């Protein structure tokens, strides 16, 4: 027969696949896009005061910060209704901001003897080892005063220069202007932001109860100990009280039943380990069950944890005049959302193992398996000389030129100098005698001598297989 | 004599390149 085992496993794998896809079509909203954008237009984009023009994601000093916190941040947080605020008239601001300050301490690092008559004190890179624990200024409030991670309930961040600790100098804002202000102003009088700051963060949330979603929004502002300001934000519609509508009851049922389902292939991929062949891993199409299992029960845990530790919301909602601690589910969400979208994409990669329906199907599944050897074989001498220059071009242009700043940088860019996007207008001032050289001797041993070995690999593969079930006919 | 200093959160690259030419010097012998 074996019509019965090809036909069997299709079906029990198009349900699969409806499942996943109405699940995928459940998460993803229409009405999260314009939520974020409008919020971020709102918080980045506007100018600090009327008069000068540089807005949240251009700050170059330390004083333009100043001009942020008591300017373009108090006047979208607060706003008059037409006691409590809503930001759009719609988004409600829940709790109270937090702001909160990493810092270093003078001596942490050394000064040569030949120079210390004019270098008075110096202050370390950030790290863990070498942070501030001492009071400092007016020693009165929580400001002032080193807390631990334990007794914030923070958590490390991994920030764009270093990965940011969770306890610090922390000061919880009001909910009115008239008092955040002060605040701000008595913050800004004793100096708070010294030549030892580190970081400065600032969290709060929104409901927005005309859909139910919830927002939450950091900002990021980082000093590094050569000067300047690194600024960074974070906007996150997280949704809490999911279980309101009965469309949250049908993709209950849906996640039940991709439980099931994927109980019912875990199952049904051990049966073929020990009962049949064993280490049968050359094959390709059961190496890729297996990830997509792993994956799946992955994310299934990662969604029991973020949803069983709920307690925050509660706490929050028994007394409302505190900071609402939402930093931790913002980031599951995220884990949560990659692990979904990657394995969405490998069972849909998987689709390919059912379709051979007639020859002109199983002739280029036969090329494609062909000459996936021969590609592999080459790709490695590609990929070796595309590492050599990746590397040089970050050893010479690496410092002043922005694209080459990080070998990551240097293996986009030089990709996209493949897709023909960036151009050398940039690269020649870098430097004079091998700006030029490297880009023209990279196009041309990389576009149209090394790049055609694909190309001639696969049109010779694809001839031959063609030639050879072409002559097999030829004996009938 | 023996400490747990751990002082750093930096990674020095003389050790690390010594031990990947050590090991694929012995590799591909
Ligand atoms: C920090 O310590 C150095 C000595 O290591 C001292 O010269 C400097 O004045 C100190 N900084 C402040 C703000 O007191
Ligand atoms: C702490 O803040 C209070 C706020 O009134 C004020 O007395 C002063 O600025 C600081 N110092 C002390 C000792 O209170
Ligand atoms: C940390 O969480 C506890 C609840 O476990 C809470 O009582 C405490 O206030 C939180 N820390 C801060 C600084 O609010």
């Amino acid at each position: 027969k074996y019509l019965k085992s090809v036909l069997r496993e299709l079906v029990t794998y198009l349900l699969f696949l409806i499942v996943l896809c109405i699940l995928t079509y459940g998460m993803m909203s229409s009405n999260v896009y314009y939520y974020t954008r409008m919020m971020s237009q709102l918080f980045l984009d506007t100018p600090v005061s009327k008069t000068e023009k540089t807005n949240f994601k251009t700050l170059s000093s330390m004083e333009d910060f100043w001009k942020f916190t008591e300017g373009s941040l108090l006047d979208g947080l607060y706003w008059k209704m037409q006691n409590r605020s809503f930001i759009f008239y719609e988004n409600l601001l829940l709790g109270v901001p937090r702001i909160r300050q990493l810092r270093v301490r003078n001596g942490s690092c050394s000064i040569p003897q030949d120079l210390r008559d004019e270098i008075k004190e110096c202050y370390d890179v950030y790290s863990v080892s070498s942070e501030d624990r001492a009071p400092f200024g007016p020693r009165n409030g929580t400001a002032w005063i080193y807390t631990s991670e334990k007794d914030l309930n923070g958590s490390s961040h991994w920030g764009i220069i270093a990965t940011y600790s969770g306890a610090g100098y922390y000061l919880d804002l009001s909910r009115t202007r008239e008092e955040t202000a002060a605040q701000v102003a008595s913050l800004k009088k004793n100096v708070w932001l010294d030549r030892g700051t580190r970081a400065t963060f600032i969290d709060f949330s929104v409901y927005n109860a005309n859909i139910n979603l919830f927002c939450v929004v950091r900002l990021l502002v980082e000093f590094p100990a050569t000067g300047g300001v690194i600024p960074s934000w974070q906007f996150q519609p997280l949704k809490l009280i999911r279980y309101v509508t009965t469309f949250d009851f049908f993709l209950a049922a849906c996640e039940i039943i991709f439980c099931f389902f994927i109980f019912y292939y875990v199952v049904e991929e051990i049966l073929e380990i020990r009962i049949h062949k064993l280490h049968y891993f050359r094959s390709f199409w059961n190496c890729l069950d297996v990830v997509i299992v792993v994956l799946s029960v992955v994310a299934i845990g990662i969604n029991i944890y973020r949803t069983s530790n709920v307690e925050v919301l509660l706490q929050f909602l028994e007394d409302q005049n505190t900071f609402p601690n939402f930093e931790h589910l913002a980031y599951w969400q995220i884990q949560f959302n990659n692990i979904a979208a990657v394995t969405v994409f490998f069972v849909w990669i998987k689709l390919f193992k059912f379709i051979n329906f007639n020859r002109t199907m199983s002739q280029l599944s036969t090329t494609m398996s062909r000459c996936a050897k021969d590609l592999f074989g080459f790709a490695i001498m590609f990929f070796i000389i595309f590492l050599a220059y990746a590397q040089l071009a970050y050893l010479v242009f690496g410092t002043q030129v922005d694209d080459f700043s990080t070998f990551q940088e240097c293996i986009f860019t030089q990709f996209r100098i493949i897709l023909g996007d960036i151009n050398f207008a940039e690269i020649e001032e870098a430097n004079r005698v091998l700006g030029p050289i490297y880009f023209t001797t990279f196009v041309f041993f990389m576009f149209f001598i090394l790049l055609n070995m694909f190309l001639a690999i696969i049109n010779d593969t694809y001839s031959e297989v063609k030639s050879d079930l072409a002559q097999q006919k030829a004996e009938m | 004599r023996f400490v747990f200093p751990e002082p750093t959160a930096d990674v020095n690259y003389i050790v690390m390149l010594t031990c990947a030419v050590c090991l694929v010097t012995y590799m591909v012998m």
